[PDB]
């Protein structure tokens, strides 16, 4: 928001004042002839004619421009970060990285390289404005060519900079008969008018479901494209095919199945196994996702796995430590129509 | 700036009234939100519920309006006060010694200023007449502490009011001396002690004495002192 | 920056010129003393030193 | 509402250096005024925080704050600069005053002073069992008096007469004295004073005679 | 330095409306209303001086207006400011008032004179503070979220923001002269005066005594108080002393902006129920509340409406997901399940109906 | 600011907890003082007060 | 190489606030240090430059450098800070001290407080005419001696040297001695001493007679 | 800070040795490179063109020895300096009491972490013989001064060596009197001023005398002061 500065007007009795031109940010002054202004106790000039008033004014930044300001930025490209949970050696660990194929992270002696992201997409256009918590795609005007009553009525290169450009079309007007005032016509602040006519932030409007924040500015959690993730796993971590349980004579039942998107299938697998041990489980058909990553296997017994699919006949293979089984049943559709989890 | 001067300490009967006073300058020119804290031995401090701005009205509030009643006064270049019907619970050391507060909850706000402090005053709520000090060790015989390996000491008790001009050689000896402020008993009469910490061989030579001296009763006390843990007393 | 002046001499921004009290010794002193060098950062200490008039009882 | 919560209950230092005090509140939005007080003296201004600075006592201090926290830093403790320290911010709406933090500087830790002394010789009518013991220099602050009297244990009619710090020695006192009858010590010889300091779970003590 | 109100003094200036719909000279003349604070607090600059007495003492009960040529005392407990209903004043020092105030097309400020007349000044001022967040709430709730805004901080701590001062102009006064026996007399009541005449003598100049100027009638003379040992703000609507803009000083002006959180309500929970690819929402606005929604896919199809009364909405939820944000709440997320009334495994008219409800795009192609 | 420690005690760094010329009196002081204590931001001033002690032979 | 040069060749300030002395050379590398000399007295250390600070005293005086230039500042210079200031970097073929920047405490303004005094009175063997002119109390030193003796403007026929500053006042002195032959004590009934001063642009004088 | 000391002041004649000394204490049992800086009477600090830091060789700067010959020494805490076959212009104050002066450009380098300075000492290479002031103006005349507004006092002339002994009526006059000291005049002799400058209504009331001695020689004088404002002068 600009302010306008208007010093007490110079009134010259019996003759003419004159303008002295000066460099101030949108300086305007004018001389009005035949004024006869009154103070509270009587007329100021001796004569009722020949007098003049020099009225002068200029704009400045307000003292508010330290804290109430909107900041125009250019945006080039994303230094994408990512944070990843990984279940490694049967327990959770967090890897925090840069998603650009740089930055190899080591944790629990495995080494993770993530990205580059397979899409260049970002919710930001090349031209941005930000104001407190909100950020807007906006083709703001050139520096030094902003316009009266629109955004950029006043422009400054940084919050403390003295190089104020301002273009409020401040035009002075003739004082009313008998009074000492300084009337002026000016375009009211295009910053304040933008704070009202503002529209919706990128937080509310942006594609791909992404959140937005401003200190610093980020687009977060865009559901766009896909991400390479690569793991270098130390040889100490793997357990030998002779050390892992040898499953055999195994078969599957699918007691209940709904294609509900929330692990609504359940399957019970009977097995014989040569030794007690932890044992990896994997879905060999891409259309079915099992919840369990690993289980414990012993003796001659059975195991229960929970699974998720869109199939109306979940026919799929499960791998249970180097050993294969085939699961098959009809899946009923869900009743609930919509849900909050993806 | 706001510069203050009160009266000194005073004595009042239970249920009496006290026109506490504070003349002001340091600029100021007339009354200017001069303000209070008042204190007794314990666990904290208290704003007095009769004084913040003092002169739009007296600063009674959600509290202090009750069994005790007070006025804060609009005097020229001065912050007069009166505390009335006062009881044992009002016995305290007072500091009419702040310049302006800024009491948030009213429709107005103050400067930050130089904000320097004034000085205190006291009211001793009590029944007693003036009474003389000479009790327990004081009157007929020599004084002789049996403990403290590098020092020696006295007592004064059941006197009223303060002051007492108590010191070694009537105040001519001060070279290692400490004196402990007088405390009010439930009788209203005072209790006090004073000591000297001179090296045991340097006490082990001269004449040494400690004198009680009390203007209201017109009385003084004097007899020779010699302690056990010293070189002239083997 | 380097120090301010009184235009009588290159005397530093805020100090007493001969005595305290300033405006309370002559009220038209502002006319001479506060015209322009208030555009130099140190002169806000002149408004401290002059208007907190510092007669004998104003003390630290 | 809120309560100006000073964090340290006591902070003990060294005679030359620096320290930081802290106070916690959910809000203030106004100047918070910091005070120093010594026993037997009126309070005095250090500084304003929470809003913006002004300083009272000669410049050897700083203050700052963020979020919940408002703080004060002392310096140049070369004199005996023991005191209680406070922060405060006025009335109208119910919020009051800080609890206060005691601050002190290093002492050579030692046994208490024990000024054990019976009444005068001739005027037995005054109550000759009324023996004195002013105590000092028990360290740190948590102590009471107990007595051995007429070979028994005692504490009744002990006028403890509790008193301020030693005027050049920055450590606490109490002017204790029993108030007891005419002859009594004129009959029973075995007597002592006990400095029951809780920080030792046991007293330092001295025992005495009628002529010694 | 707050003591600067020793040197500077209040003044009379022109006012466009002094209560009765007439423009007049007023001590309450209103110089600038400024409303940069996003919490809607107003900082108001006025030709009174408040929190100070005529004797220059900082009397918090007083203000000192301007009776003709000189300051005079009046009571701070009778200062008022209003814009439709009364405002609450939240800080007051010298020329500056803070107000918290209701919506209105006009602003007026006023007080009571030592003569017990009441004076006011009224300016057109469109006050309607901007909304914080997504609900047009009227007063702070005792439960809700916190959002960043700004306020004129109530500490007077006179720093960073500052205003000029100048010497006053001459003060014209038609009572300074009178017609007597065919002469002018000039009367000079203990103040330095400047005077001029059109008469048959070159008498014009300056005086501190009363004077006689020969042969002319009173209108042939003009006079004013000219020396002023008390400084003043250099407002527009008071005339300059000389074209140089001289006899300067400055004053730091109170109540700076501060970044501060303000509480805003959360609209109460919508009653929601689900249809095939729809969320149905029944909404309970206590005040105008914004509803926004977007698809979470490649094209957001962003839509919003401000809802002012109870309403039911039916939002189509695509396979890409829908995000609905209601007032200042966190956003709700919705995704469709593959639900249908048909079935696979049944007779052919069931299985084509099952796939038609799940894949209406693909089935009508492939069959 | 922040400060130093020794065993049961916490104290300001810039004068010793032992009597001055403390290294000349009891040179094994470091063998009590500096097991894990080297992390203290005040250790530089504890060291200066301990060794460049301004001992009773010097003056200020 | 170089020779150090100090930027202020004169400065003058009231009690209080601030000073900023400055020194230059085309190189630095090994520390110069700033030293204060009070009139008639030995220097003392205030500052080190080139990269890092040192001091002898608490931080009212402090300083820093950039590129070729090095500075010394004094805070609240109300005390005995009438002094001349120097710096040096010691090494190899010459580098030497700075010239001596002098700053003073701005006394209340007064005319030359000069004096004249009677000689050996009665005896007339030789030299007994020898009265003295002294410069005293005035500032700044734009000054020179003048005489009004033998009823005319005098120069020459005098014994001449400087003397120390006026201790409880402000400024320098001298002992210009009229070593006239013998009877000249009583030839001319008037002696008058004078100051020439390029700030005053005019004379100021005092005079005496025998017995007054 | 390292404690510093020197030998006392001297009077000397050209063509002979001067054996100045310095001592540095608390640490510095081997000298921390202390150095014999010197300043000629009243000049800016044009320094010792002789000795730079020493404690192993007697290193000078690139100037002296050529006109006059100088050396220094390196004993424990104890830094002697010998200047010999000197001339009148070697009269100066010598400030040995100085920091390490690190010799940039030829050998080795020095610390920052502690300050060190101190007093100076004077050698008076001079032509005069032992002579007090008292026999010149003071013994024959009355002392008198004429100013009438506020310029009133006394004078002392051509004593050698230093120091002056100076006094006034009952000693208490020294609390109002101001005194203005000497330096060695080009003739080899010293001159001293002393004054009682106060406005005449606060001066004219008392009676005044002034007393001077030269303690190297004991030539005492006491005399009547006749200030023009007093009626003792009318």
């Amino acid at each position: 928001e600009y302010k306008t500065v208007i010093p007490s007007p110079y009134v010259k009795c019996c003759g003419t004042a004159e303008c002295k031109d000066k460099s101030l940010p949108d300086y305007s002054c004018k001389v009005f002839t035949g004024v006869y202004p009154f103070m509270w106790g009587g007329a100021y000039c001796f004569c009722d004619t020949e007098n003049t008033q020099l009225s002068e004014a200029h704009v400045e930044k307000s003292e508010s421009c330290k804290t109430e300001f909107a900041s125009a930025y250019r945006a080039h490209t994303a230094s994408a970060s990512a944070k990843l949970r990984v279940l490694y050696q049967g327990n959770n660990v967090t890897v925090s990285a840069y998603a650009n194929g740089d930055h190899a992270v080591t944790v629990k002696d495995a080494k993770f390289i993530v990205g580059p992201m397979s899409s260049a997409w970002t919710p930001f256009d090349n031209k941005i404005v930000v104001y407190k918590g909100d950020v807007y795609n906006m083709d703001y005007p050139p520096f030094g060519a902003g316009r009266p009553g629109q955004f950029g009525d006043i422009q400054s290169r940084t919050p403390e900079s003295e190089d104020v450009y301002a273009n409020t079309q401040l035009v002075l007007q003739r004082p009313s008969a008998g009074t000492v005032h300084v009337p002026y016509s000016q375009a009211p602040s295009g910053f304040k008018y933008w704070l009202k006519e503002r529209g919706a932030s990128l937080q509310h409007t942006a594609p791909f479901g992404c959140q937005i924040a401003t200190n610093p500015v980020r687009a977060m959690n865009c559901a766009v494209g896909n991400m390479p993730i690569s793991i270098d796993i130390p040889d100490a971590a793997f357990t030998r095919v002779v050390d892992a349980p040898s499953l055999t004579d195994m078969s599957c039942e699918v007691p209940a199945c709904t294609h509900s998107s929330d692990f609504g299938g359940v399957a019970i697998i009977k097995y014989a196994a040569s030794k007690k041990g932890k044992c990896a489980v994997h879905s060999m058909t891409n259309a079915v996702t099992i919840r369990e990553a690993e289980i414990e296997v012993e003796g001659n017994s059975q195991l229960q796995i929970s699974f998720s699919t869109a199939l109306a006949s979940a026919e799929f293979r499960v791998q249970v430590c180097s050993t294969q089984v085939h699961c098959a049943a009809e899946c009923h559709p869900p009743k609930d129509h919509i849900v909050n989890y993806p | 700036e706001v510069q203050l001067v009160q009266s000194g300490a005073e004595v009042k009967k239970p249920g009496s009234s006290v026109k506490v006073s504070c003349k002001a300058f340091g600029g100021t020119f007339s009354s200017y939100a001069i303000t209070w804290v008042r204190q007794a031995p314990g666990q904290g401090l208290e704003w007095m519920g009769g004084i913040i701005p003092i002169l739009g009205t007296t600063d009674y509030a959600q509290k202090f309006q009750g069994r005790v009643t007070i006025t804060a006064d609009k005097s020229t270049s001065t912050a007069y006060m009166e505390l009335s019907s006062l009881r044992s619970e009002d016995t305290a050391v007072y500091y009419c010694a702040r310049d302006p507060p800024t009491h948030g909850g009213d429709f107005n706000y103050y400067y930050y200023g130089v904000a320097v402090w004034g000085q205190g005053t006291t009211v001793t709520v009590s029944s007693a007449s003036t009474k003389g000090p000479s009790v327990f060790p004081l009157a007929p015989s020599s004084k002789s502490t049996s403990g403290g390996t590098a020092a020696l000491g006295c007592l004064v008790k059941d006197y009223f009011p303060e002051p007492v001009t108590v010191s070694w050689n009537s105040g001519a000896l001060t070279s290692g001396v400490h004196t402990f402020p007088a405390v009010l008993q439930s009788s209203g009469l005072y209790s006090l002690s004073s000591v000297v910490t001179v090296p045991s061989s340097s006490l082990g030579t001269q004449t040494y004495i400690c004198n009680v001296n009390h203007k209201p009763s017109n009385t003084k006390v004097d007899k020779k002192v010699e302690p056990k843990s010293c070189d002239k007393t083997h | 920056p380097v120090m301010c002046l009184l235009a009588n001499t290159t005397f530093p921004c805020s100090q007493p010129p001969c005595t305290p009290c300033c405006y309370e010794k002559e009220p038209e002193e502002t006319l001479r003393m506060l015209e322009d060098n208030v555009m130099r950062p140190g002169y806000y200490q002149l408004l401290q030193a002059s208007l907190t008039c510092s007669p004998h009882r104003q003390r630290r | 509402e809120i309560v100006l919560t000073q964090s340290p209950g006591t902070l003990s230092l060294s005679p030359g250096e620096r320290a930081t005090l802290s106070c916690r509140a959910s809000q203030s939005n106004n100047y918070l005024a910091w005070y120093q007080q010594k026993p037997g003296q009126a309070p005095r201004l250090l500084i304003y925080g929470a809003s913006i600075r002004a300083t009272g006592i000669p410049d050897r201090f700083s203050g700052s704050g963020s979020g919940t926290d408002f703080t004060l830093t002392i310096s140049r403790l070369a004199p005996e600069d023991f005191a209680v320290y406070y922060c405060q911010q006025y009335g109208s709406s119910p919020l009051t005053f800080g609890p206060g933090t005691k601050v002190d500087i290093k002492r050579t830790v030692a046994a208490p002073s024990v000024f054990i002394f019976p009444p005068s010789d001739e005027q037995l009518k005054s109550g000759t069992a009324s023996v004195v013991c002013l105590l000092n220099n028990f360290y740190p602050r948590e102590a009471k008096v107990q007595w051995k009297v007429d070979n028994a244990l005692q504490s009744g009619n002990s006028q403890e007469s509790v008193t301020e710090q030693d005027s050049k020695d920055s450590t606490y006192s109490l002017s204790s004295t029993l108030t007891l009858s005419k002859a009594d010590y004129e009959k029973h010889k075995v007597y002592a004073c006990e400095v029951t300091h809780q920080g030792l779970s046991s007293p330092v003590t001295k025992s005495f005679n009628r002529g010694e | 330095n707050f003591n600067v109100y020793k040197a500077i003094r209040p003044y009379l200036a022109h006012c466009p409306d002094c209560g009765e719909g007439h423009s007049c000279h007023s001590p309450v003349a209103l110089e600038r209303i400024r409303n940069e604070a996003t919490d809607g607090t107003l900082k108001i600059q006025v030709s009174l001086q408040i929190g100070i007495k005529t004797d220059d003492s900082h009397d918090w009960t007083k203000l000192r207006y301007m009776d003709n040529h000189m300051p005079a005392d009046a009571e701070r407990a009778r200062l008022f400011v209003r814009t439709s209903a009364p405002c609450t004043i939240t800080g007051t020092m010298g020329h500056f008032i803070l107000a918290r105030c209701p919506k209105g097309e006009t602003l007026t400020v006023g007080f009571t004179d030592g003569r017990k007349i009441s004076h006011s000044c009224t300016h057109p001022f469109h006050h309607d503070p901007p909304v914080i967040g997504r609900e047009k709430f009227h007063s702070r709730p005792q439960h809700g979220r916190e959002l960043p805004c700004s306020t004129y901080a109530q500490s007077t701590a006179a720093t960073a923001e500052e205003i000029e001062v100048h010497m006053p102009p001459d003060t014209p006064d038609r009572t300074l002269m009178s017609q007597q026996s065919g002469n002018v007399k000039i009367t000079v009541n203990s103040q330095t005066v400047r005077y001029k005449c059109n008469c048959g003598d070159s008498n014009e100049g300056l005086t501190t005594t009363d004077k006689v100027i020969n042969n002319c009638k009173v209108d042939q003379c003009h006079a004013a108080v000219t020396n002023h040992k008390k400084w003043q703000y250099n407002s527009p609507l008071v005339p300059r002393n000389a074209e140089l803009g001289d006899r300067k000083g400055k004053v730091h002006i109170p109540f700076p902006l501060a970044n501060v959180t303000c509480r805003v309500p959360k609209a109460r929970n919508p009653t929601v129920t689900y249809g095939k690819n729809q969320v149905i929402m029944l909404l309970y606005p206590d005040h105008p509340t914004l509803l926004s929604y977007r698809n979470m896919g490649e094209e957001p199809n962003y839509q919003e409406e401000w809802v002012t009364h109870k309403k039911e909405i039916r939002l189509t939820v695509p396979t890409e997901g829908l995000e609905v944000t209601w007032g200042n709440n966190e956003p709700y997320k919705y995704w469709p399940q593959l639900s249908t009334n048909g079935t696979a495994h049944g007779h052919p008219h069931e299985i084509i109906l099952y796939y038609y409800e799940l894949y209406p795009t693909m089935t009508v192609v492939v069959v």
